[PDB]
C-alpha cells in the first residue's frame, strides 16, 4: 500500500482480534490489553459495500434482441450480427477486467489509509506525553491504567494533567 | 507475570487478518492476498427454465411460425400469448410444405408482438371453391389445412379474377399473412385454378407485393411435391388491404395484432419447472444477484452483463498478512 | 482583548467551506458534499434548429425523395443544397402514387450527397411519344409529371423496343433515377404500351437490373389506381447506361452527382430560427460546452455523446465541512 | 479522505476565508491573524481545470449515421439497427458513470492531499521551534510577531534564529 | 575537505533523476515529464505481408469468386487453401460477363471456408449438349468456359424439361455454384435452348429458387452483350438437391466442402515476403508486442486493437526532477 | 504527488545515482556517501512492470469479419456498417485513452509513495536519536560510521545503544 502502514510498519496482522478490522492491544499497570476499534471498522466497511452499485447501475430490463447463433451460413448480414455481438461482448469484458482491478486497488488503498489513519489520530491525542517505537506502537512515558487507556481508544485523553509526569520521566 | 508499567505502558495499532486468505487482482499486482473477496460472475445455471416471474410458453413441437399459421398439431396455441416463447430443437412441421421469404424477420415481428391469438375477418371469395385441403395437413385423422390460410380452387369451370378490399378503421397496425400455392406440375395448376399461370398482387396506398408461381416437382416432404410460399403485410390505420389474384392465392382468415411488445422467442431445450428467477437463459434461469454472466450470451429479463471472463474476485476487505 | 503570545504563538492550518456545498458521488461514497459541482449532461435543447453555422434546409411540405423526383409543390427546391434537410411529420406526396424497393437507402444516398440539384441529358426516345401527364399530379392548374423523370408512351399505333446509352466520360459517379408504370387494366396498357406486358431493363458493364410490370387495381390514392415503381442505377466513370424497354419505362432525363458528403437529412417538427450552433436534434440544436447529452440520440454535428442518465455531477472543490 | 485531513484531524473548514482554498489562521504578539495560501490552491485549482480535457477529447464532428427511429415494423434488419444503437448507448453510459466517480474520487483525494501537504510543509520549517497541537495547529515555542508568521506562510522562516530561545521555553 | 562529524552526521534521501526525461499525460496534468516512457501506439507497419506463420494466398490477377468459378487465368488456385487470400486492385475477369445477387455474401462466405477446392460429382443431363464454350473466355488459345460450370446447350433441335437430383448423404454441408444465360437476342435464345423463354429451379426441402432470363442486349465487355447470372444453393447432410429446367442453366459440376474456417480475405497491394508476424493489414504485417494501433482497422490475426491516436505514451518511471 | 516527496520536501532527482531509483546520501566520521535502496526500487519496478497486462487480455486471435471499406453505394446496409466500425473504434480510443491517464496517474502516486514510505521507515529506526531537517535529511546527534549508517540502510539500527548519547549532545 503507498501508506505504507499494513504489510509496512505494522509488521502484520491478528489472527486474534475477530472483533473488528482495526483495534488496540496495550501493556499498562492493569495488564495487556485488546480493544477493537468500531470507527475506524465502520469507515472502512461503509465504502466497500455497494462499491459496485455506485458505478453499475441496477440491472436493466432487456426483452427482445437480435439472433446471436445461426442455424445455416447466409453470409454478409449474419456477419455484421455476429461482430456487433463481439464488439459488445469485448467492450463489457475489458470494463469487466478494468473495474475490478481499479476497485480493488481502490480497496487496498482505503484499508491501508484507515490504518493509517488511526495511528496518526492517536499520535496526535499523545502529544509529547509518547514517542513511535517504529513499529504501530508507542511508548506512552506515564502510567496509565485501564481508564487512561480506554480515554485514548475513545478520543478523550487529556495530555494536560499528564504532561509533567511525562517530561519527568522522559530525560534519564 | 504481570504487569510491567510502573511509569510507562505502550500501546500498538493493528488490524485483523485470517488464517486462510484469498487471491485478487489489482492494478498493482497480478495477485495479492486478501481476508475476503466476492465473486462477480455467474458461471452457473439454474439448470431449469423457471415459471414466474415472466409468463413463459413451451413450444414443445411447434415452431413459433407452426403455430401462427395454424398447423393442426399446433391447435392448442392458438389462443396464446406470452412474454417469452420457447422453440425447441424437436420442433417439425406437419402440414403442406412450406417457405417463406425473410422467415426470420416474421418470427421476429410475430416473437415482439407475444401472441398468437387471430382475428377472423368476413372475407368474400366470389367465384371460388374454400377451404381447400392436402392429404399432407391432417387434422385429427381427417386431411386438412393451415387454420388462418384460406386455400382457394375454381368453383365449377372457373376461376375469376378475384379483387377483394378490407379497410384499416382500428387504431393499430394489422398484420396479414397469405401465400402462394406453387404446384408441382400443369396438370394441377389448371385443375386446381384453370388458368396456365397464376399470380397474386396484395397491396395498400403505400406499398404492393406481386408474386407469380413456378410450376415444377421439388423434393418430396410429407408427400407432397408442390409448395406454399408465405408473405406478409401490415396494414396501418386509415389504410386498406387489397388482394388480386387470377390463381394460386392461399387467402388469409383475417389479422393478428401487432402491438408494442416486451416479448420475446429463444431456442432451448431444458425444462420449464416451479420456480422464481427475472433471468433466463438457453441453459435455463440464472440468478441475477452479481452483476456480470458468462452463462450465455443469449439472455432475456433482467441479466446480468455476458463477459468472456468464467471468473472475477472482488475484494471485500484489507490485505491479508499473517505472521511471520 | 488581545494579544496573549508573549514567549508563544499558535499557528492553524485549514481550509474554505461554503454554507451550502453540493452532493456529488465518488467511487467511495453514494453522496458526498462538496463546495462546488458542475453539471456535465446537457438536458436542455435551445427549442429552435439554428440557422447558424451549418446549412439547414427546411423541406416544408416535401420529402427529400419528392424534392429530388420533382413533384411539382416541390418545384422551389430544384436547385438547392443543404450540410442538413428537416422533413417535416406534414410532408405529403401530391403526384403520381409510386413505391421504392429499399426507399430509405435512396433517401439515405441522396441525404449524403447533400444536393438535389439535377443535370439533364440528351437521351433520345425514338418511336415514342415524351413528356406523358396525368391529372393527379398537377403543375399549377395544368396536369404534369415529376420534372425528373420521362413518362414515355407510344406513338402513333406503334412502341418499338427501345435501347439507348449514355457513357459517363466524367471522373464522378452518375446516380439516375428511372422507374416502371403498373397499369391499373389491360386496355390501359395496350392503349399505353400496345404490348400486352411491358418490361424494362437498365444495365451497364457491372450490373443489370429488370423489372416486369403487373397489371391490377391498387387501392385509389389521388384518383390513381396505377402505380409507378422508383429504382436507381450508379454509372461509374468510364462505364456506360444502358436502357431497354418494350413498354412501361419511366425514363430518367439525366443524372444526379453523387459527392462524398457530410449532409444528411433528419425528421423534426421544430421551428428554425436565427440563432448560432454546431449540434441540431429533433428537439432543435443543443449547446456542446457540455461532453454529455440526454436529449435526443438522434445528432448532426459537433455533439455532446448521448446518455442515458438525466445529470452527472462533477466536484470541482474539496469536500464541504461547514461547523460544527 | 485517505489523507485524513478535511473532515479528519482539521476539524471543520472556514466559511470566513474567501480569500483562498487554504490559509492559515494565527495568534501571536501583535494579535490574531488570517491569511490565504496561494500556492497550495493555485495547485489543487490546476488540477481540476480541464479535468475532462485530458481524458474526453475534443467533440467530434459527426454527419450522416444510421436511423434510429422507424414508422413501420421491418424485422430483422431493423433489430439490428436498433440493438447497435442501444449497446452503444448502454456503453457510453456506463463511461459515463465510471468517469465521473472516479474523477470525483480523485478530486477529493487530491484536495485533502493539498491540506496535508501544507501541513507537512509547515511543521517542516518549524523543526524542533514547535509543537504539533492534535488538530491541525502548532504551538510556536518562541515570541512571533507578524513579519515571523509571515516568513513562515512565504517559506523563508529560519529556525536557527530562535532555536535557543524555542529550547529555553519548551522544557518547564 | 572532510569529514566534519564529530557527534553528528546527516543522512539524506533522495531518488534518481535523468538529464532529459519525457512528457507523458496523468488525471492531473496536461503534461509532466518523468524519467523513461514506453509507446503504446503501433504507427509503423513492416511495409510487406510476412509469408509466416499464417497460409498466405497471393490472388494476384484473380479475384477470390473468379478462382472459385474457374475462370482460365484462375486455373492454377484450382486445388488451393489459405489462411487468408490476398486480392489485388489488379485483379480482372477474363471469362464471360457475369454478375453474381448479393456478391459480397458469396465472397464473404468462400473467404471463410479458406479453400477453393472442388469435388466433382456425377451430375446426369439428359437430352442435351454439355460443355458448352464461348470466345470470350478463352483457356489457352481455344475458346472455352469457367471450368466449375456446365453450359447445357440443345441436343439437335430439342431441349426438354431436365430434372435433377443429387442427394447430400455427407456429414457437411455442400455449397452449390450455379447459374443463369441472359440472352443477348431472341435468335441466340431459341437457337441455343429453342424455348422462347426459360426458367430455373433449384430446390431442397427446405428451400427453393427460381429465376427467368432477361433477353436483350446489355454493354459490351469482352465481346459479349449477353450475361450470365450466378447463384448458390446450401445442400444440408440429409437433404437433396433438385434442378428443373427447360432452358438457360449453368448448370454445377460439383460442389464445394463448407467448413468452419478461421480464413478470411483481404484487399492489399503490398507485395509478400520472407518474415514472420502474427497479425495482417492492408498495408503489410505489422508487430504485435503494442495493445493499440491505428495503421489499419482492416486486421487479421492476433492484431492489436485499432484506434484514433497515432501515439500514446506510458510513464515507466517517476517523475523527472532535475536540479534546480 | 499526493504524498508531496517527489518535486516536494525532496527539492531534486539525483542524476549521479545511476545505481538505483531511491537512495541515500550522507555525511559522517569517514566522510560523504552515496548508496541506492534496492528494495523500494524494486517495489516500484515490480508494480511498473506488466502493468497493462492486468487490465489488458492477451491479444486475441481474429479472423474473418465485416467489411469496413467500400468501392461503391449502396445505402443501408453499408450505412450501418460503417457506423458500428466506427461506434466501436470510438469506444477502444476512449478506453486507451482513459487507461493510459489513470495508468500514469497511478504510476506518479506510487513511486511519490516509496520515496515518502522510505523516508518514513528511516525515522521510525531512527527514533529520538536524530531529527527531520525539513528537506529530506536526518540530523543524527550521534558519532555514525559506516558501518552505522549501513545498519540502517539495511534496518538493523538499534537505536538503544546510541541513545544516551544521542540525548546528551541533543540539548545545548
Ligand atoms: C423429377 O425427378 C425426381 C427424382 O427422381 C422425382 O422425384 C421422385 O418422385 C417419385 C414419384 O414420382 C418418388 O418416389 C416415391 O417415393 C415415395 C416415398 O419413398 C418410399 O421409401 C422411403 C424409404 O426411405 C420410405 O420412407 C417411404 O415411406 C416410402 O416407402 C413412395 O411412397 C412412392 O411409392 C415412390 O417410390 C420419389 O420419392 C421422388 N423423389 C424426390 C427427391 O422428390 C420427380 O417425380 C421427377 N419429376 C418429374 C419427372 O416431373
Ligand atoms: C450454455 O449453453 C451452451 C449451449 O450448449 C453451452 O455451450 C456449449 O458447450 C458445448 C459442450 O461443450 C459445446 O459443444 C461443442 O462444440 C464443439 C465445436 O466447437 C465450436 O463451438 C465454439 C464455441 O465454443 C465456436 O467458437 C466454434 O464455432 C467451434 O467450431 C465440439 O468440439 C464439441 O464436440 C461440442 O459439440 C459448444 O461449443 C457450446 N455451445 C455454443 C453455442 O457455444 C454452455 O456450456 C452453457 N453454459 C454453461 C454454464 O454450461
Ligand atoms: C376492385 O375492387 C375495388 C374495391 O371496391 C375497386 O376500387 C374502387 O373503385 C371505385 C371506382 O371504380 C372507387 O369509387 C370511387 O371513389 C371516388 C372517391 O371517393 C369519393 O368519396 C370520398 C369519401 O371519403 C370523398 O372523399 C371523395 O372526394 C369522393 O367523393 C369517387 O370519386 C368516385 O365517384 C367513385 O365512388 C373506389 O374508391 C375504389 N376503392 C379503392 C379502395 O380503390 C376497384 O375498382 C376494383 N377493380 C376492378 C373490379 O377491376
Ligand atoms: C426529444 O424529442 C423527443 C421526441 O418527441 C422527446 O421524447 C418523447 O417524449 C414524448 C412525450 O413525453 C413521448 O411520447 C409518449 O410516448 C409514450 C409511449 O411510450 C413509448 O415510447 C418509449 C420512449 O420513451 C419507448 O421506449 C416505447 O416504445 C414506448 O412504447 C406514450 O405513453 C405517451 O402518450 C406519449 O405519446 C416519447 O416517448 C418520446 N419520444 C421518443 C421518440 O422517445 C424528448 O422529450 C425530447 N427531448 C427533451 C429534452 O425534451
Ligand atoms: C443497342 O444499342 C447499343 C448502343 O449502340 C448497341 O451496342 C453496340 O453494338 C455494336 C455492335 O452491334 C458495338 O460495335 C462494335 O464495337 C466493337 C468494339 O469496339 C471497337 O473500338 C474500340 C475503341 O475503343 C476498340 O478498343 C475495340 O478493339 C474495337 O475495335 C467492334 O469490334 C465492332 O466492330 C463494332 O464496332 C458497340 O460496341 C456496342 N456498344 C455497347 C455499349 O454495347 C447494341 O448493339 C444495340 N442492340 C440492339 C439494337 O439490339
Ligand atoms: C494504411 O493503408 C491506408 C490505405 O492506403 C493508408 O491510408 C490512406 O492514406 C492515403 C494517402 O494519404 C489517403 O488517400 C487520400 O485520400 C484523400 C481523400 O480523403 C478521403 O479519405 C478519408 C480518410 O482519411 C475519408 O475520411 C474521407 O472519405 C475522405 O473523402 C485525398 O485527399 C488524397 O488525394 C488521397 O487520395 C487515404 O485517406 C487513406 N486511405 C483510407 C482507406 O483511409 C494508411 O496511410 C496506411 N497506414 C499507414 C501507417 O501508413
Ligand atoms: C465476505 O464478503 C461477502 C460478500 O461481500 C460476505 O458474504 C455475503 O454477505 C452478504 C450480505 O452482507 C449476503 O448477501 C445476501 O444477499 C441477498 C440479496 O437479496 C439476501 O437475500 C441474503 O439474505 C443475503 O443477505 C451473502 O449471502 C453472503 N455470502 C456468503 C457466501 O456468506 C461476508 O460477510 C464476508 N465474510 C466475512 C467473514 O466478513
Ligand atoms: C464552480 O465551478 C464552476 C464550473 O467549474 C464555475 O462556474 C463556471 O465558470 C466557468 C469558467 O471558469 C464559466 O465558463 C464559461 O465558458 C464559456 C466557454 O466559451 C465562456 O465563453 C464563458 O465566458 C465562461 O467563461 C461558466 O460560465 C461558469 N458557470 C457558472 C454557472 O458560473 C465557478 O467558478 C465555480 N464556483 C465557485 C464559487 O468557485
Ligand atoms: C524505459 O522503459 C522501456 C520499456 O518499459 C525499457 O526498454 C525496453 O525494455 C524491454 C524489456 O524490459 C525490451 O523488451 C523486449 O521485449 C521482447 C518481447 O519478446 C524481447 O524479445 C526483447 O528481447 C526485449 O526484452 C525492449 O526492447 C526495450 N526497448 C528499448 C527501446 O530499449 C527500458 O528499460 C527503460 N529505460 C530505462 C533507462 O530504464
Ligand atoms: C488453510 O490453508 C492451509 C494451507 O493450504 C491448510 O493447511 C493444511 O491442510 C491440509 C488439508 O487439510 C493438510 O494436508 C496440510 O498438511 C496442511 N498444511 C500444512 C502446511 O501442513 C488448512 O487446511 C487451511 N485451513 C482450514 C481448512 O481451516
Ligand atoms: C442554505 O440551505 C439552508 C438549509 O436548507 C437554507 O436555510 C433555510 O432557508 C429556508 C428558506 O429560505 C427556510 O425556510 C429555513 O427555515 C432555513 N433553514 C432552517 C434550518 O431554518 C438557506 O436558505 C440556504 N442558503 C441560502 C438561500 O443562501
Ligand atoms: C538534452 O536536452 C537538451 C535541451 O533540449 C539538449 O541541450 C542542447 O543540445 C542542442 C543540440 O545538441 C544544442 O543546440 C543546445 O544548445 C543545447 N541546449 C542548450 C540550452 O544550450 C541536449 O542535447 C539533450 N541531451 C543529449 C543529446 O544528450
Ligand atoms: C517502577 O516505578 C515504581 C514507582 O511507583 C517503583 O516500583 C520503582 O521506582 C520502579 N520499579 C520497581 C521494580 O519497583
Ligand atoms: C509572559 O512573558 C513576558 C516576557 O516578556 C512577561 O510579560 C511575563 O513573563 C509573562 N506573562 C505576563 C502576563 O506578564
Ligand atoms: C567535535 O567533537 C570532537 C569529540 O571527539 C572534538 O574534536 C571536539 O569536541 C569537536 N570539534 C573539534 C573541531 O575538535
Amino acid at each position: 500500500g503507498i501508506f505504507g502502514a499494513i504489510a509496512g510498519f505494522i509488521e502484520n496482522g491478528w489472527e486474534g482480534m475477530v472483533d473488528g478490522w482495526y483495534g488496540f492491544r496495550y501493556q499498562n499497570s492493569e495488564g495487556t490489553g485488546q480493544a477493537a476499534d468500531l470507527k475506524s471498522t465502520q469507515a472502512a466497511i461503509d465504502q466497500i459495500n455497494g462499491k459496485l452499485n455506485r458505478v453499475i447501475e441496477r440491472t436493466n430490463e432487456k426483452f427482445h434482441q437480435i439472433e446471436k447463433e445461426f442455424s445455416e451460413v447466409e453470409g454478409r448480414i449474419q456477419d455484421l450480427e455476429k461482430y456487433v455481438e463481439d464488439t459488445k461482448i469485448d467492450l463489457w469484458s475489458y470494463n469487466a477486467e478494468l473495474l475490478v482491478a481499479l476497485e480493488n486497488q481502490h480497496t487496498i488503498d482505503l484499508t491501508d489509509a484507515e490504518m493509517n489513519k488511526l495511528f496518526e489520530k492517536t499520535r496526535r491525542q499523545l502529544r509529547e506525553n509518547a514517542e513511535d517505537m517504529g513499529d504501530g506502537c508507542f511508548k506512552i512515558y506515564h502510567k496509565c491504567d485501564n481508564a487512561c487507556i480506554e480515554s485514548i481508544r475513545t478520543g478523550t485523553y487529556d495530555h494536560y494533567v499528564y504532561r509533567d509526569e511525562a517530561l519527568n520521566n522522559r530525560f534519564q | 507475570q504481570n504487569p510491567s508499567g510502573n511509569n510507562t505502558a505502550t500501546l500498538c495499532l493493528g488490524h485483523h487478518a485470517v488464517a486462510n486468505g484469498t487471491l485478487v487482482k489489482t492494478i498493482s499486482d497480478d495477485q495479492i492476498e486478501v481476508t475476503n473477496a466476492t465473486e462477480l460472475v455467474q458461471s452457473i445455471s439454474m439448470g431449469k427454465i423457471c415459471n414466474k416471474s415472466y409468463r413463459i410458453l413451451d413450444g414443445r413441437n411447434c415452431t413459433l411460425i407452426d403455430a401462427m399459421l395454424g398447423d393442426p398439431h399446433c391447435d392448442a396455441f392458438q389462443y396464446e400469448s406470452w412474454d417469452l416463447f420457447i422453440e425447441r430443437s424437436n420442433a417439425f412441421s406437419n402440414c403442406y410444405p412450406y417457405d417463406i421469404p425473410d422467415y426470420a424477420s416474421l418470427r421476429s415481428i410475430v416473437a415482439s408482438s407475444g401472441t398468437v391469438e387471430f382475428t377472423a375477418e368476413g372475407f368474400t371469395w366470389t367465384g371460388v371453391t374454400q377451404n381447400g385441403r392436402s392429404g399432407a395437413c391432417k387434422r385429427g385423422s381427417a386431411d386438412s389445412f393451415f387454420s388462418r390460410l384460406n386455400w382457394l380452387t375454381k368453383s365449377g369451370s372457373s376461376y375469376p379474377t378475384l379483387n377483394v378490399t378490407m379497410p384499416n378503421n382500428k387504431n393499430f397496425d394489422k398484420l396479414y399473412i397469405w401465400g402462394i400455392h406453387h404446384p408441382s406440375s400443369n396438370q394441377e395448376q389448371t385443375k386446381l385454378y384453370i388458368q396456365e399461370s397464376g399470380r397474386v398482387t396484395v397491396s395498400t396506398k403505400r406499398s404492393q407485393q406481386t408474386i407469380i408461381p413456378n410450376i415444377g416437382s421439388r423434393p418430396l416432404v410429407r408427400g407432397q411435391s408442390g409448395r406454399i410460399s408465405i408473405y406478409w403485410t401490415i396494414v396501418k390505420p386509415g389504410d386498406i388491404l387489397m388482394i388480386n389474384s387470377n390463381g394460386n392465392l392461399v387467402a388469409p382468415r383475417g389479422y393478428f395484432k401487432l402491438n408494442t411488445g416486451k416479448s420475446s422467442v429463444m431456442r432451448s431445450d431444458v425444462p420449464i419447472d416451479i420456480c422464481v428467477s427475472e433471468c433466463i437463459t438457453p441453459n435455463g434461469s440464472i440468478s441475477n444477484d452479481k452483476p456480470f454472466q458468462n452463462v450465455n450470451k443469449v439472455t432475456y429479463g433482467k441479466c446480468p452483463k455476458y463477459i468472456r471472463q468464467n471468473t472475477l474476485k472482488l475484494a471485500t476487505g484489507m490485505r491479508n498478512v499473517p505472521e511471520k
